[PDB]
């Protein structure tokens, strides 16, 4: 998942924004 | 704005400033 | 432990040394 | 809620984990 | 995204967050 | 500057990137 | 609580957070 | 001791509340 | 170098900063 | 003492290092 | 002072910390 | 440079100091 894939790999802020509420 | 390399901590740095007001879930597996 | 004032990245910062692997939501608006 | 709880006013980190899932 | 007030090293922190590799300046005499 | 428009005033992700190199 | 793996400024943090008031010691070999 | 603990294996909030004054 | 206003975490990681592996105390109560 | 010295009043990275180990 | 070991944002801590009001430059490598 | 230095080596806050305004 995004928690994941930031830390093994990179993520964008764009990705991030999908877990705001 | 730039790809991001985040563990631990820093990832839910990055959700706060991201997601404001709004506010997140932060879901990791396992 | 301990009460104190937890506000912003602070409160995010503390729910994530809180919670760890189980995840947690942060809902400001609530 | 949480703002009002642990912000406004003062939470043990006991009060916190009511926010994890 | 969200409009939000950032501080001191809450400030840096999302200059950090935004601009990365860029690289970014923080004068705050201005 | 920086401080005038995103710690008194406010600012969007958008406008800190005025600030990068 | 989750257990915890804390590295660097990371463990002061948790220390600040679980102490509060009481304040702490930090104190690292050699 | 625990700063090492911490950080090379895991340790507990319960084993950090011993570092309070 | 400078002064500025330091509280609660960021004062620990000032000390943090500061001291390193000399440890330190963070001892509020005073 | 450190909360006086250095949050509400001002310190510098020199004061704070009296309260290193 | 001691010698530091610094990655990523707390990088962007310590120049904060150090250089306070007169603020700082952030530039990294490519 | 000071930010590859400072992550594969060590650096001082001396040598960051060069990096403020
Ligand atoms: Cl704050
Ligand atoms: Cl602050
Ligand atoms: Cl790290
Ligand atoms: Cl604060
Ligand atoms: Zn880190
Ligand atoms: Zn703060």
């Amino acid at each position: 998942g995004i928690v994941e894939q930031c830390c093994t790999s990179i993520c964008s802020l764009y990705q991030l924004e999908n877990y705001c509420n | 704005f730039v790809n991001q390399h985040l563990c631990g901590s820093h990832l839910v740095e990055a959700l706060y400033l991201v997601c404001g007001e709004r506010g997140f879930f932060y879901t990791p597996k396992t």
